[PDB]
């Protein structure tokens, strides 16, 4: 079977910084767009950033440029997010997922995805 | 003659030996060639009842064309009832050619030469023919590509409309042209359709007059787009040159009695939801180079919501078994004497 | 499509589910 293994996330500061990873088993993520978007309860999906190709070309969501990395490792067949600079409007719980995409308009296309990991960013 | 019957029918086809399009490839083992001099008996003055819901000719081009798909787009990995089904997945030339349905020896095809017919019950006008018209097996959700346009009116046709549960069927007069695009620039699964906003919008307002003509003409003509579900039904998705584009489709479909060129923004997708049944599929990444569509608008799947003034209604499709209805409707198969 | 997991979905939006095909379709 294919599948998305998630881990990493949890509660930080605003300012702080956490590391998400997904590992695919069934793939060969060189070969997809594999990334990460993101919804908080009651609102609207929201894109976060995708991984793509043999070169790893990366794509961000306007609201995490700069602050976010996302990177691959192949042996691993592992995609990894660095999600420094956080700030409490990024709490929400982010999905790792196939055909991954940022465009605003397209973000409801992402139907295969791995089950939350929840990232609260908050003063305490 | 005659009498309405149910045969095994077979195919024909223009398709060239020479061309490596899997359409073309798959005609041409599949199919027989076309008459160059197709005859009609026209029979004026005789009345035959037609059923485009229970039409058998529907059921056997969807075979037909499940057929040619899992020949013609094989995907690097399929998913289906807990099997796990890998294979070369090639990227290939996909570009739908015209196929004609035949009645063997023994049997006649009838066609409703009415244009106004809704495609069910009696049909005054109708002729004998061994061949339905060229039909191109397009494959898409939403939007009816590539079709036979209405050659009067636009006609809307439901089983039961006053069922919102059953589809509706629209057949357009004028083809809306709309232009898809994956440019080559870069992002290769980032693509767009553009299309004319006055065209789509004039053919949204004689929708609406027609919808309003069935449903009642004091009722106000709502346009939503998809209530939710699957990525395949929620946006117009179809597959241009082999490759799955699904393109939001909020601006076709958001109307009310309140630019040049919508542009809709696209995806192509390797991680399909199959037509053909239940489970995944998974293709090789979008081709680079190439990759571009024109295609003619020529009807619309809506569903109704039903249930105090105000009809809303909504893009639909998923059951290509519809698509294949929007063109046999005016097709039944009889067995002569 | 699976009839009863597209009903669970589309029910996360309040909505019925039915299948459109092999789709999962929330009316
Ligand atoms: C099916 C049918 O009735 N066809 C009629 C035929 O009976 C009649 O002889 C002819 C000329 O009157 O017009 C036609
Ligand atoms: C289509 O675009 C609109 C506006 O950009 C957005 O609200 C909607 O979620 C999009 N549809 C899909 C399926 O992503
Ligand atoms: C019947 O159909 C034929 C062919 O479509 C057409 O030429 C004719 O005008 C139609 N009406 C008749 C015969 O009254
Ligand atoms: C598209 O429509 C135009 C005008 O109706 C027609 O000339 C053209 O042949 C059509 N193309 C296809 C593929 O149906
Ligand atoms: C197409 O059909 C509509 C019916 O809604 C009609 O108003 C329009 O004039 C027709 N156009 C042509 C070119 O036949
Ligand atoms: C289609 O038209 C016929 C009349 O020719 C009528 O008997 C039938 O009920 C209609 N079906 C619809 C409107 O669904
Ligand atoms: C269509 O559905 C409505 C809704 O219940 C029903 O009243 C009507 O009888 C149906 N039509 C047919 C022909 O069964
Ligand atoms: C669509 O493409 C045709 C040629 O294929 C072109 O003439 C037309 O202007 C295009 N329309 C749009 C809206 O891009
Ligand atoms: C519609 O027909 C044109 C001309 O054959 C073709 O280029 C285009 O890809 C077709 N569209 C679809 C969706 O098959």
């Amino acid at each position: 079977e294919v599948q998305l293994v998630e881990s990493g996330g949890g509660l930080v500061q605003p300012g702080g910084s956490l590391r998400l990873s997904c590992a695919a088993s069934g793939f060969t993520l060189d070969y997809y767009s594999i990334g990460w978007f993101r919804q908080a309860p009651g609102k609207e999906r929201e894109g976060v950033s995708c991984i793509s190709d043999s070169d790893g070309r990366t794509y961000y969501a306007d609201s995490v440029k700069g602050r976010f990395t996302i990177s691959r490792d192949n042996a691993k067949n592992t995609v990894y997010l660095q999600m420094n600079s956080l700030k409490p409007e990024d709490t929400a719980v982010y999905y790792c997922a196939t055909d991954c995409t940022v465009d605003p308009s397209l973000l409801y296309v992402m139907d295969y995805y791995g089950k939350g990991t929840q990232v609260t960013v908050s003063s305490a | 003659v005659w009498k309405e019957a149910t045969t095994t029918l077979f195919c024909a086809s223009d398709a060239k030996a020479y061309d490596t399009e899997v359409h073309n490839v798959w005609a041409t083992h599949a199919c027989v060639p076309t008459d160059p001099n197709p005859q009609e008996v026209k029979l004026e003055n005789v009345t035959e009842n037609f059923n485009m819901w229970k039409n058998n000719m529907v059921e056997q081009m969807h075979e037909d064309i499940i057929s040619l798909w899992d020949q013609s787009l094989k995907p690097c990995v399929k998913l289906t009832g807990g099997s796990v089904i890998t294979q070369a997945c090639p990227k290939v030339s996909f570009e739908p050619i015209p196929i004609h349905y035949c009645a063997p020896a023994g049997f006649a095809i009838l066609k409703c030469n009415d244009k106004k017919f809704n495609g069910t019950g009696p049909c005054t006008n109708v002729s004998t023919v061994q061949c339905t018209h060229g039909i191109r097996p397009v494959v898409s959700t939403q939007l009816l590509l590539n079709g036979s346009l209405a050659e009067e009116e636009i006609v809307i046709r439901s089983e039961n409309f006053t069922n919102n549960a059953k589809t509706i069927i629209v057949q357009l007069n004028e083809s809306v042209v709309i232009n898809c695009t994956r440019p080559n620039n870069g992002d290769i699964r980032q693509a767009h359709c553009n299309l004319s906003k006055t065209q789509w919008e004039n053919t949204l307002e004689q929708i609406a007059i027609k919808l309003k003509e069935q449903f009642g003409n004091n009722k106000t003509i709502i346009f939503n787009p998809s209530s939710g579900g699957d990525p395949e039904i929620v946006t117009h998705s179809f597959n241009c040159g082999g490759e799955f584009f699904y393109c939001n489709s909020t601006q076709l479909f958001t109307w009310n009695d309140t630019g040049r060129n919508i542009t809709l923004p696209c995806r192509i997708k390797q991680i399909i939801n199959m037509w053909q049944e239940v489970g995944k599929a998974m293709y090789a990444p979008p081709i680079r180079g190439q990759i571009r569509c024109s295609s003619n608008i020529t009807g619309l799947l809506l569903t109704r919501d039903g249930g105090n003034g105000t009809e809303i209604f909504r893009p639909g499709g998923g059951d290509m078994r519809d698509n294949w209805r929007s063109e046999l409707y005016k097709y039944k198969v009889v067995k002569i004497e | 499509x699976n009839l009863h997991f597209c009903q669970l979905r589309c029910k996360s939006l309040g909505l019925l589910g039915r299948c459109a095909x092999t789709y999962c379709a929330c009316v």
